[PDB]
C-alpha cells in the first residue's frame, strides 16, 4: 500500500498511506491540510518541529490511537504538538486524563 | 487570456490549444489537407502537435513528418508529442516494456523524420509491466535525447504518483504531464483529480476530445450526417454511442447550450472548447479537425474565453447536471 | 494455458518455449537445417532464440544472425538472447570483466549482425570479478543499448541475490532472469531456490536442456545411435553419462514414464517439456532440435499442458522418486 | 523557504534558514561563523561533537527561544554545548535558572 | 602577478583577462578586424572567448568561429564560453527549458563549428524553468560532451545556491562560475554576495563591462563622440544612461580618477581594468573592443596591477564614494 | 607461479610483467626494435603495455599504436594503458582537469588509433583541481567507453583514499590501480603504504622502474657506458644520480647482491626483477628495455621467482639495509 515519508527536523519517518487515513481530520489523515508541507523534490512532508515528540504521533495512528507521551518529552512542549497535528479534542482530552 | 502557457510546471510552454492527428492524418483526411490543416495551426501560433505510433498504423506520423519537412519550419519552433503502447501485432510490440519503449519511439521517430520528439507519452497504463522498468525506459529515451519530456495518458493518479515516486527513489525523470479525456461530459477526472497532482507534483493536464469526437458540435442532432466521424467505416462503436439512450440524453443538452452559444454570439464547438480552458488547471488541449473551416471556428474559442463569467459558467453546469462533487 | 508469459516480472514477454542453439547452429546441422528450424519456430510463435559467443566458437551467432537478416524478420518481434564467458583464448578474453563483458557482447552484436540483444547473459558465475564490476557492465550495455535486459546463468542464489543487492547499493539495473537447467533429472534448483527468488525479487527462470540432451527421448535405451548427439565427436561427456550406472538407472526409469506418455497420447519428450512448463515459476523453456520433425514433435508439449492432472503429476514423481524437499 | 541541514556526528537535522536567522548572534546563526563547518560536498554543516544535545539546541530555535537539557544528557555536557553553539549569556542564565 | 588563476575552484585554468564578441562580433566591427582582434589576445596568452548566441543574431558565433578554424589553433588550448537564453522568436526558442538549451547549445555549437565549449552560461534566470529542469539540462549536455562545464549569469545569490543545492540533492554537476557586471560603478554583488559562494561552494566570479561599455574610458567627457557604442543604432538605452544626472555625476567622478591614472603613469582604462583584478575574488575580467589599439592599451591593465597599493585603492574609494558595506 | 593475475582486486587480468614504453619508443629506439620488442613480449605472453601522452611528445603512442594495428593482434588480448598530465604547452593542456582528462585521452586515443585503452591513470596528482572533478572526468571517459578502466600514478595514500571516497559519495567509479616507482632502492610505498589500500579498498600495484632505469643492471659500476641512458641527450638528472655520493652507495651494494645473483644462476636484473614480484602486493611491474636482448633476460626473472627462499630475502634486505618499518 502505497507508502508516505515524514520528515521531522531531518529525522525520517515512514509509514503507509492508510494508517494516516484512519484518522481524517487530523492534519496528517487531511490530504488538503497536509498538502502544504509537502516536498516535491524528495517526494516527503517535512516539518520544521520537535523530533521527541512525533514518535508518539505517529505511534497514535498506527496504535488506532493510543496517545501517550514519551518519558523523555515535557508536558508543555508534547501538548502543543498534539495541537498542530489537529489529533482532536477528544482524544486530546483522553491523553490529558491519562497525563492527569 | 495568455497563448502560450508551461505545461506542468515544466519549462516546456505550449500553446493553449494544439491540433492532434488521430482518425484524420494519414486515414479520413489527404494530406493536402493535412498540410493545410497544419499550416493553419502553425501560422495561427499553436506549436503543438500530437500523434502516436497507433494513429492508421504509422501513418500519421509520415503525414505529419513530411508536413514538417516540406514547411521547412524550424524544429525549435515546434512540440512535437507522440504516444508509445501499440506498435505491431507481435507480442512485444505492445506494452510499456523497456524494450517497446525504445524500439516504439524509434520506430515512430523515423516515420516522423526527426531525431527527438518534445515529449513521449505512455499511451494507457500497462500492467505488465513493472513501474520501475517504465520509468527507466522513460528517463533513458530522455537521456538519449530522443525525447526533451515524457508523460502519461489514462493513468490514474495513484499511477502517476507511484512513477513520480519511482522516479524519486532512483532519481530518475518524472512524468510531466498525463494526457486525459476532456469535454463537458466527461469531467470527473480533469475536474477533480489532476488538479491535485499539479500542486503536489507539478503535472499538468493535455487534454483530448474537446468535441467528444464531434459530438458536442451538434451535428449529430438529427442523426449520423454522411462523412462525419461516426458514420466513417471503423467508428460503429461511436455511431453506437451518439445514437443511445445516453448518447441522446445528450444532445438533447446540446439544445440547451446552444442557446448561450448564440447568446454569446459564437459557435457551440467554440463554446466547448473555450470551456475547456476556463481553468488554468489545462495547460493545452488538443483539437481534432476535418476541414479547414472546423479548424478555424475552432480557434475562435480563444475570443470566448473573455466572455466566460463565472455566472455564464454555474449556467452551463446547470443545463449539465454533471458537475463533480470534489 | 498461456503461450505467452512474463520473463520473470520484468515486462519482457516470451513465448513458454524458445528455441537454442547450442550444438546445432553453425555445428551438428546445416545452414539450411538451421534456417528451417528457426522459419518453423517463429511461424509456430516462438520470438525467444538462445545462442552464446562460445557455441561453435562463435559460429552459432553467425548462422543465427543470417537467418534474421534473410527472413527479414521484424526485430520488435524477436527475442534474441546471448551468453557471455568464453569469448577467446587469450587470458582476457574470458571472464565477467567489464572489458570482456563490453568487448564480448559486441563481438556477439557483430556476429549477429544486430545492434542490440534483449536479454545478456553472464554465463556462468565468475569468483575472479567483483559483482559491482559485473553489474556496472551490464548495466553499462544496456545505457549504451547494446542489450534492453540482462541475466545470470548457473548462478547460486546467494549470488544472484548479491547480484541484485549491489544494483540496488549503486542504483544499477538487477538481473531480470537465471538460465538454468531443468528436466525430469535436475529439479532441485528450479523447483526450490529460483521460486523464493521469484517471489522475493521478481527474477524468472528461463531452463534449459528440457530433454537432458536428447536423453529423456529414450533414443538411448539399446545404446548410442548413430548421428545422435552423444556419438558426435566432442561429446564422450555425454556418452559417457549415458552409459553409466547413473545414466542407465535414469534410462530404466524412462521406460515406465513411456507408459504414461503413451496413456495420455504423447510422446515421451512432450510429456518431459510440458513436464517443465507445468508449474508458473518457469517462464520459458529453451529447445533443442537437429530435426525439423523433433522440432515440431517438442512444441506438441504444448497441448499436453492440460492433461498434466495433479495425479499424473503425483505418478511421475513416484517414478521418478526424486522430488527435492522445499 | 531555503532549508539547511546539520550533521553533527552522523545524525542529520534539517531546519529552513530563517529559523536559524531568528537568533543571528549564535554560531548557527551567524554565515560567518557556521561557514567553518561546512561541506560542499554533501551541502551540509559538520560538527563532530555530542549527538544527544543538539536535539535542543536546534528545539531552541524552533521553540523561539525554550533552552530545555534534555534528561538524559549530563549538566556539564550540555552546557558546554550551549556555549559552543555560542546561544548567549542571557539564554545561557535563564537556562542555569530554570535548571537550579 | 599570476596571468593565469583557476576558474572558482574549478580545474578550469583561464587568463585574469578575456576577449568578449558582445556588440563587435559579426555586428559594429568587420571579420578582418575580428580576427585581428582575437589573434592579438591569443598571442598575447588570452585563452578566453566569451560570446551568446543572441550575439548579433547568432553572427558573433559564426565569426568567432571562422576565426578559430582559420587561425588552426589546437582547441586544447582555447577556453570558449557561449551563453543560452535568448536564441528565437519563437514562444519556445527561449528561457532555461530543457528544449531551449538543449537545441540552443546544439545550434551555437553548429555555428562556431565546434564539438563543445568549454563553459556554457544561463544568460540570466529563468522564473519560468524549475531549476531542477535547468540544472539536469547542463549536466546533460555536459555528459553528451557538448560543454565541460556550466555556470549562470546575472543570477542571485540564493539562485546559485540553489542549482548548487538541486545538483547536490540530485547528484548532478553544480555550476562553477557566476558571470557578473563589474566596473567602479556596480561592485555590490561581485564585492559582496559572490565572495560568499566563492568561499562556500566555489563558484568563480567571471565578471563583464570593465569600461561600463566605454564609460570608464572618459571618452563621454564632452558627449557622443562619432562611431562610439553609444552611438551606434540600437544603443540609444547606453547614450541615454551616459547623458542623463547619474552619468554625468560619474563622468565627472572620471577627471578625478584621471588624475590617479596619469600619477600611476597608465590610462584610465588600464587603471579601471586593473582595478577588476585587485582582488582575488574575480577569477577573469571579459574586455571588450572595436579597435586593436583599445585592445592592447587594456592588456596593459596587468602592468598597473602591482602599483594598486592600499593607499591607491582606499584613494579610489573616496573619490567614488560608493564602497559597499559587506 | 601465477603468470597472470588480478590487477588490485578488479577483474582485469595482466602478466605480472609488462612491457613500457618510456624513452625507448618514438625516442631511443627504432620504430623496427620498437616492433621486434613488443612482438618479442606478445608472443612471450606479455599482455601489458603502458605509455603516456607526455613520452616522447606523443611519438610513443604513436609507435605503440602502429606496431598493435600492424601484427593486426586482437584487441581483445591486449590490456594498453596510458597515463595523461602533459599534453601540451599551453595552460590548459595540462592537470587533471575534466578538460584536460578528456581532450587529453582523446588526443592519445587518436594517436594509438584505437577507440579506447584499458587503464587510463592521472599520471601524477594535482593540486589545482578538484578530486571530484578529476573523479567526475575518468567516470565520464570511461562510461564514454574511451577507457574500461582509470588509476592513479605518484598519489600518495590519502590521495587515493579521497578519491576512492570521493567516487563512493557520488557513485561514480573509483581507481583501481596505482603506478608506484618500485626497485631495491625505493620501497617504502610500495612495502608498506599501498598493502593497506589493497586490502582495504582493493587497489592494486603496477610498479615501475624495476632497474632504477638501468642503475640496478650494474652496468655503471666502473662509470657511464656509451649509448646508455645515462647518456643520453636529457638524461643528465640520471647522470647525476648515478655519479653522486648515494649513486655509488648503491652501486657498491650492487657487487654484493651480484653475488646471490651468480649463486641462483641469473643476472642481477633477473633478481631485482623477480625481487619485485616476490609479494602478491604486486600486481604486475612495467619492464624497460631498448634491447631485444635485455628485454629476453629481463623475462627470466620469472624462473627465478621460486627460487627466492625466505633466506634469500633477508640476505639481500641485509645488503641493502633499507627495509622499511610497517
Ligand atoms: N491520449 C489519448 O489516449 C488520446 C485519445 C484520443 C485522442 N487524443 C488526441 O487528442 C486529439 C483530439 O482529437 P479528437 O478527434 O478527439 O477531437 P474532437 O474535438 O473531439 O473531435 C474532432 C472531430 O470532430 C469534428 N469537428 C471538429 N471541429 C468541428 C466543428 N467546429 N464543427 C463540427 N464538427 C467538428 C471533426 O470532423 P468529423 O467528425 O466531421 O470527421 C473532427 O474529426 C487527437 O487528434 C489526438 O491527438 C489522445
Ligand atoms: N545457460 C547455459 O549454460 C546453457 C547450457 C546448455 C544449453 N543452454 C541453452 O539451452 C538450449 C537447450 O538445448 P539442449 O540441447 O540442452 O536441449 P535438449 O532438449 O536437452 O536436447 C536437444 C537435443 O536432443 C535431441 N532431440 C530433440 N528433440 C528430440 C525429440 N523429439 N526426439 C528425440 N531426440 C530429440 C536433438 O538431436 P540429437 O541428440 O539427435 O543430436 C537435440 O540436439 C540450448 O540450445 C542453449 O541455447 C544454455
Ligand atoms: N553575461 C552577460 O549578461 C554579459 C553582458 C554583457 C557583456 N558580457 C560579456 O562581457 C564582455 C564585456 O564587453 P563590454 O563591451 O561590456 O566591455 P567594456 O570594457 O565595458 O566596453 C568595451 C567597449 O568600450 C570601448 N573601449 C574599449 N577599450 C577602450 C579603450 N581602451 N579606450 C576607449 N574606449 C574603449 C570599445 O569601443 P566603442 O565603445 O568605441 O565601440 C568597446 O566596444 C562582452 O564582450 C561579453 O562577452 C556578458
Ligand atoms: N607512472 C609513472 O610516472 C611512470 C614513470 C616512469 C616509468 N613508468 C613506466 O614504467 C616503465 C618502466 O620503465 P623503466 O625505463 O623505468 O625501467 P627500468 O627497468 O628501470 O629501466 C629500463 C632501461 O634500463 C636498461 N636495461 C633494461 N634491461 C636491462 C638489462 N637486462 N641489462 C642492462 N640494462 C638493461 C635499458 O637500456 P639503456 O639504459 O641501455 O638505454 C632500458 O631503457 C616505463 O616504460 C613506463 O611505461 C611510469
Amino acid at each position: 500500500c502505497e507508502r508516505v515519508v515524514i520528515n521531522i527536523s531531518g529525522l525520517r519517518f515512514e509509514t503507509q498511506l492508510k494508517t494516516l487515513a484512519q484518522f481524517p481530520e487530523t492534519l496528517l489523515g487531511d490530504p488538503k491540510k497536509r498538502m502544504r508541507y509537502f516536498d516535491p523534490l524528495r517526494n516527503e512532508y517535512f516539518f520544521d518541529r520537535n523530533r521527541p515528540s512525533f514518535d508518539a504521533i505517529l505511534y497514535y495512528y498506527q496504535s488506532g490511537g493510543r496517545l501517550r507521551r514519551p518519558v523523555n518529552v515535557p508536558l508543555d512542549i508534547f501538548s502543543e504538538e498534539i495541537r498542530f497535528y489537529e489529533l482532536g479534542e477528544e482524544a486530546m482530552e483522553m491523553f490529558r486524563e491519562d497525563e492527569g | 487570456l495568455q497563448f502560450y502557457r508551461n505545461l506542468g510546471k515544466s519549462g516546456l510552454r505550449v500553446s493553449c490549444l494544439g491540433l492532434g492527428t488521430w482518425v484524420t492524418f494519414g486515414g479520413q483526411i489527404t494530406d493536402e489537407m493535412a498540410e493545410h490543416l497544419m499550416t493553419l495551426a502553425y501560422d495561427n501560433g499553436i506549436n503543438l502537435f500530437d500523434t502516436a505510433e497507433v494513429y492508421a498504423a504509422g501513418k500519421a506520423e509520415v503525414v505529419l513528418g513530411n508536413i514538417i519537412k516540406k514547411k521547412g519550419w524550424r524544429r525549435s519552433s515546434l512540440v512535437i508529442t507522440t504516444k508509445i503502447f501499440w506498435g505491431g501485432k507481435a507480442e512485444t510490440e505492445r506494452g510499456l516494456s523497456r524494450k517497446h519503449i525504445i524500439e516504439g519511439l524509434k520506430a515512430s521517430l523515423e516515420r516522423l523524420q526527426l531525431e527527438y520528439v518534445d515529449v513521449v507519452f505512455a499511451n494507457r497504463p500497462d500492467p505488465n509491466t513493472p513501474m520501475e522498468e517504465t520509468v527507466r525506459a522513460m528517463t533513458h529515451v530522455i537521456n538519449q535525447g530522443m525525447a526533451m519530456y515524457w508523460g502519461t495518458s489514462r493513468w490514474s493518479s495513484m499511477e502517476i504518483m507511484e512513477a513520480y515516486s519511482v522516479a524519486r527513489q532512483f532519481n530518475l525523470i518524472p512524468p510531466i504531464c498525463e494526457q486525459a479525456e476532456y469535454h463537458m461530459f466527461q469531467r470527473e477526472k480533469v475536474e477533480v483529480q489532476l488538479p491535485e497532482l499539479f500542486h503536489k507534483i507539478g503535472v499538468g493536464a493535455m487534454t483530448w476530445s474537446p468535441l467528444a469526437c464531434g459530438i458536442v458540435s451538434g451535428k449529430y442532432d438529427s442523426g449520423i450526417p454522411p462523412y462525419s466521424r461516426a458514420s466513417l467505416k471503423g467508428y460503429q462503436w461511436l455511431k453506437d454511442k451518439i445514437l443511445s439512450e445516453e448518447g441522446r440524453r445528450q444532445q438533447a443538452k446540446l439544445k440547451e447550450l446552444q442557446a448561450i452559444a448564440e447568446r454569446l454570439g459564437c459557435t457551440l464547438p467554440q463554446l466547448a472548447i473555450a470551456w475547456c480552458l476556463r481553468n488554468e488547471g489545462v495547460s493545452s488541449v488538443l483539437l481534432g479537425a476535418s476541414n479547414a473551416e472546423q479548424l478555424m471556428e475552432n480557434i475562435g474559442a480563444i475570443q470566448v474565453l473573455p466572455k466566460l463569467s463565472s455566472s455564464i459558467v454555474h449556467e452551463i453546469d446547470s443545463i449539465l447536471g454533471n458537475k463533480p462533487y470534489s
